[PDB]
DNA sequence: AATCACCCGCACAGATTTTTTAAA
DNA sequence: TTTAAAAAATCTGTGCGGGT
DNA sequence: GATTTTATGCCTGATTCTGTTT
DNA sequence: AAACAGAATCAGGCATAA
């Protein structure tokens, strides 16, 4: 499983092998065909996902030093439309996810 | 198959014709019986041809 | 002169006349012989002309003009659609009748007038029809009482299992799948 | 290209797909597969049964 | 294809309806043409009992018979007095295919318009059958 | 297997051909009866069949039939219109 | 106005004209006075004359 | 009234097939024979044909 | 045919097929549609009959068997 | 000589209406 | 406390073969 | 079960060009 | 300098065929 986080907090779920597959030469294909992002909005981080057990957390890392903890079974079950996952402020990303 | 002085003379003249005048008797269950012969579903229209045709001729004492 | 009548009663005599009719007569076939009576009619008729396996063609507008003139009372076009129907091997597993022009594709062609073909029976209709002179069945009478046709064919083959059919008439309908003839000839010894 | 051998349909699947789901979808969809209900029913000394 | 009359007075005209084409020429070929009109019914009609209102107004059996009658339809703008004839006459065939369509033609009057019925407007013809001959 | 032909002569006997057919056997009466080949052929398969002029009626489709599928090898149509015309009292 | 007793065609004059100038006008403009050719041509020992 | 297979096997094969190829031989000819063949006038056609198909039948040599 | 017409825009260059076969019926109305169509080719489009795209197809007329 | 519209029962794919449920 | 998205539950065409 | 377009010859009515006159 | 007679062209209808 593949975890997508946007520039605004956003989430969303993904199989690996739904990604575009092609050769070494190969450009690639834009993403904007896979999730329904805004025009400027755009992945920062991802966190891949064996299976879902017990009540375990996810430990998320922002920039300027900015923390926060929230327990995975939220994550279990997502829509087409990500639901938010922190209230970033400014220029604010998360660089790291585990 | 007839010819039109033949159908005319024994159909159309108003000296030598008979006909048949449709009233209404009950009006409560004529509306009972074109649901049931003309509706959609099949099941009660099964149940009275067989009811009607096939049993009561068998037996009409 | 005018009498009365209640809407009631004209509604179920007319209506309950056309259902017998229609599910004795017309879209229901016979458990002994598997046929309805225009199939029954059409092979008569043929075996009457004389239209052997083994002898020349005839032009399919005279067998149709001789079944709607002496036999079956409606229109000629239908009946041709059903002779249409009994002589394509995508249709019946073992066919009764033997055609000559162009009769239909499986891909969806349609068949040609009657005014181009030619027909004759098949080899196993005549094991339909065997021992039809010694009074081994009943007869009755045409719309007219002038003609006489039989009431069920004197059949050795198990044309309901091997052929199928499907009808659908008022209140009920029918769907069954051919078979083959071998296994229901063993199951028959059985 | 069907011809005197027997019939033969061709459908061309492309690069970014996977054969054994297009046939599958194709199943489900159209009419390579199909239903017939059985329903006996004959005259029997002039009855249905 | 309706063949009207000359009578201008609506209470002394008749109206056939008959069952196919060739009964509808040989109707019209041997009518009183000062008092008679015809109007031919091709194949079997919609049941109205079994459609929706639209599929009932765009068919175009249905939509002509509407017209030919004249009061109009819809409970919005059925108006019983203005029919434009006092006598409406059936006449089918004597077998099993004639009395379905009679059936059919008493559904839609009865369910369409129940004034014309209540009020005695509509009738039934009686041809017949055989025909005898000794010299 | 390919043999070449002039347009000439190809026209000239194909034109030919048909009018020749068309005048001695399509469109003229003969003088001594007054008859062209469809009302002799249905006259006669009339005659065959036994339909005199004081025994029952027969269907069209039956004669129509037998005309087409023993006589006349064309179309079925134009032979019933060329039936009905001889029935008419206000054309003969 | 036919009926059963034979044809009949009406034809209403109006009250500013006499009959004849109509009558000649619709011989001449109508198709109650026609033309027939005679060409008398039959087959004789199998040819035409 | 052919079969299909029929037909193809004795028309349509390129390996069994015998056709004819059309040319033109003269030019000045063909101009005349359709104007006169296929044209307005009737009484040229009707004098081509009666003179080809009853005097150089009926009578030769 | 796919060349045009009017001798404005007719260009015989443009032909979809380098064959035209003709096959009608063994009687005499096959021939008269045969000079029909002769007519349409040699008024309207003379290039084609000269260059040999137009041929006549031949069907046999009995078939006889014996076993 | 091909094309056009209904009756009659049954099975199913696709399109509409109500009803619930997680996000701001 | 709204309020858009599932999600179920109903409707709606269509074709098979003898007839008008 | 209605309507729809061609061939083939002869006759007619309606419309469109062409030279003439007031 | 338009009218106006005379001539030429064009459809449609009739019974067997595709
Ligand atoms: C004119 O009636 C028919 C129609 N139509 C009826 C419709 C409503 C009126 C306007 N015409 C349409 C087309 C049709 F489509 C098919 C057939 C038909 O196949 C047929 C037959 O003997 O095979 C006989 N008939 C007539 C005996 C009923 C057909
Ligand atoms: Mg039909
Ligand atoms: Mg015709």
């Amino acid at each position: 499983h593949i975890l997508c986080f946007s520039s605004r907090g956003r989430v969303y779920s993904m199989k690996v092998y739904q990604l575009p597959e092609a050769t070494r030469g190969a450009r690639g294909r834009p993403i904007v065909n896979l999730l329904p992002l805004e025009q400027d909005e755009r992945i920062t981080a991802i966190l891949p996902v064996t299976e879902f057990e017990e009540g375990v957390k996810v430990f998320m890392a922002t920039a300027n030093g900015t923390v926060k903890k929230t327990v995975l079974t939220e994550f279990n079950r997502l829509r087409t439309a990500g639901k938010v996952a922190i209230k970033l402020v400014d220029g604010d990303e998360l660089i790291g996810v585990d | 198959e007839m010819n039109p002085e033949q159908l005319w003379e024994t159909t159309m003249d108003p000296e030598s014709r008979r006909m048949l005048r449709v009233t209404v008797k009950d009006a409560i269950a004529a509306d009972q019986l074109f649901t049931t012969l003309m509706g959609d579903a099949v099941e009660p229209r099964r149940a009275f041809i067989e009811e009607n045709a096939l049993k009561a001729a068998n037996i009409d004492i | 002169e005018i009498t009365p009548v209640n809407i009631e009663e004209e509604l179920k005599s007319s209506y309950l006349d056309y259902a017998m009719s229609v599910i004795v007569g017309r879209a229901l076939p016979d458990v002994r012989d598997g046929l309805k009576p225009v199939h029954r009619r059409v092979l008569y008729a043929m075996n009457v002309l004389g239209n052997d396996w083994n002898k020349a063609y005839k032009k399919s507008a005279r067998v149709v003009g001789d079944v709607i003139g002496k036999y079956h009372p409606h229109g000629d076009s239908a009946v041709y659609d059903t002779i249409v129907r009994m002589a394509q091997p995508f249709s019946l597993r073992y066919m009764l009748v033997d055609g000559q022009g162009n009769f239909g594709s499986i891909d969806g062609d349609s068949a040609a007038a009657m005014r181009y073909t030619e027909i004759r029976l098949a080899k196993i209709a005549h094991e339909l029809m065997a021992d039809l002179e010694k009074e081994t069945v009943d007869f009755v009478d045409n719309y007219d009482g002038t003609e006489k046709i039989p009431d069920v064919m004197p059949t050795k083959i198990p044309n309901l299992l091997v052929n199928g059919s499907s009808g659908i008439a008022v209140g009920m309908a029918t769907n069954i799948p051919p078979h083959n003839l071998t296994e229901v000839i063993n199951g028959c010894l059985a | 290209e069907s011809d005197k051998d027997g019939m033969r349909i061709v459908i061309e699947v492309k690069r970014d797909a996977v054969g054994e789901v297009v046939l599958n979808n194709l199943y489900s969809q159209t009419q390579l597969q199909v239903s017939f209900g059985i329903n006996m029913v004959a005259l029997h000394h002039g009855q249905p049964k | 294809k309706l063949a009207d009359c000359q009578e201008r007075d609506p209470a002394l005209s008749e109206l056939y309806l008959v069952e196919g084409d060739s009964a509808g020429g040989s109707a019209k070929q041997g009518r009183n043409r000062k008092n008679q009109a015809i109007l031919p019914l091709k194949g079997k009609i919609l049941n109205v009992e079994k459609a929706r209102f639209d599929k009932m107004l765009s068919s175009q059996e249905v939509a002509t018979l509407i017209t030919a009658l004249g009061c109009g339809i819809g409970r919005d703008e059925y108006n019983p007095d203005k029919l434009r004839y006092h006598s409406i006459i059936i006449m089918t065939d004597a077998d099993v295919d004639g009395s379905h369509i009679r059936t059919l033609l008493l559904t839609f009057f009865y369910r369409q318009m129940p004034e014309i019925v209540e009020r005695g407007h509509v009738y039934i013809a009686q041809p017949p059958l055989y025909k005898v001959k000794k010299g």
